[PDB]
């Protein structure tokens, strides 16, 4: 095999919670925001040479809606199994003090596609420059999931990543500091 | 605190590609909660359930001429279209890596000295990192992280290597990648 | 006529009630 492209989808109840995205192996090219209604390509580059017409993703949804509906009772109303999730921090590249960098959390082999990170800085919450992706798709159908901080090397902070997701027993947190 | 049941619908349309378009496989996968239910492989011509959750399902839209006779030509029409519209920026991406290599910042074992040689943003995944000791691949107490997603469409990785300090000798980290037409090196002042 | 290229998505069809 050389490339795979994969249109990936997902409803979920109660939750009410759609996703609708692209992947070309194993990276996100884009997904669709449910709430603004557009697509949003991964790389700004991605959208100066495709388009992609929302609104197609929007009508899968709802379609996917409807279909887990009839799927959840055909089923008697098996819920799925809570799979927690494994969590790395690591560096987007070596650290050195002043330059510029950004940490990756990386919350893995999890479903279902629900959870909560959040960053902190010695203890404090910090959202400043942060972003992340949405949810991407495992060949098990778990997902996968970044989130990034971009931050100036201190030796004197330290950093967790903190999860929270249905099937751990407790909230995680993964530690990073210059070191 | 919510312990409330959960519901998931997946669907996953797939392309496959193999030799640039000479061979393309699409696949339908239906999938619910975590077991796929339903699947319609280019290959087989007709939805076949995987469980018997998707038994219903298959049987639907087989009965469907137009509707299967869609699916049958997805590999044209949805498969290579998709992969001429996005091959210049995704079949042919191509990042350099960032080379460098420098001792860890944590050592245990304290007369040894762990190298460290790291290879940063580069893409497509498929690398080669190897050591040398002068001229003589350190095949041996090489330990790498592996392949690593940045999620951004980069990736990185490290590549350990314990040594013993010694004078006279000059380590060097050499990375071959599809970016680069001759290896990249980068040698250690020791 | 400058011309946009669109990623074509599978349209996901509805599937029928179980009946009665």
């Amino acid at each position: 095999e050389e490339h795979v492209i994969i249109q990936a989808e997902f409803y979920l109840n109660p939750d009410q919670s759609g996703e609708f995205m692209f992947d070309f192996d194993g990276d996100e090219i884009f997904h669709v925001d449910m709430a603004k209604k557009e697509t949003v390509w991964r790389l700004e580059e991605f959208g100066r040479f495709a388009s992609f017409e929302a609104q197609g993703a929007l009508a899968n949804i709802a379609v996917d809606k409807a279909n887990l509906e009839i799927m959840t009772k055909r089923s008697n109303y098996t819920p799925i199994t809570n799979v927690p999730p494994e969590v790395t921090v690591l560096t987007n590249s070596p650290v050195e003090l002043r330059e510029p960098n950004v940490l990756i959390c990386f919350i893995d082999k999890f479903t279902p596609p629900v959870v909560n990170v959040t960053w902190l800085r010695n203890g404090k919450p910090v959202t400043t420059g942060v972003s992340e992706t949405v949810f991407l798709p495992r060949e098990d159908h778990l997902f996968r999931k970044f989130h990034y901080l971009p931050f100036l090397p201190s030796t004197e902070d330290v950093y967790d990543c903190r999860v929270e997701h249905w099937g751990l027993d407790e909230p995680l947190l993964k530690h990073w500091e210059f070191d | 605190g919510d312990t409330r049941p959960r519901f998931l619908q997946q669907d996953k349309y797939e392309c496959h590609f193999f030799n640039g378009t000479e061979r393309v496989r699409f696949l339908h996968r239906d999938i619910y909660n975590q077991e796929e239910d339903l699947r319609f492989d280019s290959d087989v011509g007709e939805y076949r359930a995987v469980t018997e959750l998707g038994r219903p399902d298959a049987e639907y839209w087989n009965s469907q001429k137009d509707f299967l006779e869609d699916r049958r030509a997805a590999v044209d029409t949805y498969c290579r279209h998709n992969y001429g519209v996005g091959e210049s920026f995704t079949v042919q991406r191509r990042v350099e890596p960032k080379v460098t290599v420098y001792p860890a910042r944590t050592q245990t074992l304290q007369h040894h000295n762990l190298l460290v040689c790291s290879v940063n943003g580069f893409y497509p995944g498929s690398i080669e990192v190897r050591w040398f000791r002068n001229s003589q691949e350190e095949k041996a107490g090489v330990v790498s992280t592996g392949l690593i997603q940045n999620g951004d469409w980069t990736f990185q990785t490290l590549v350990m290597l314990e040594t013993v300090p010694r004078s006279g000798e000059v380590y060097t980290c050499q990375v071959e990648h599809p970016s680069v037409t001759s290896p990249l090196t980068v040698e250690w002042r020791a | 006529n400058p011309v946009v290229h669109f990623f074509k998505n599978i349209v996901t069809p509805r599937t029928p009630p179980p009946s009665q």
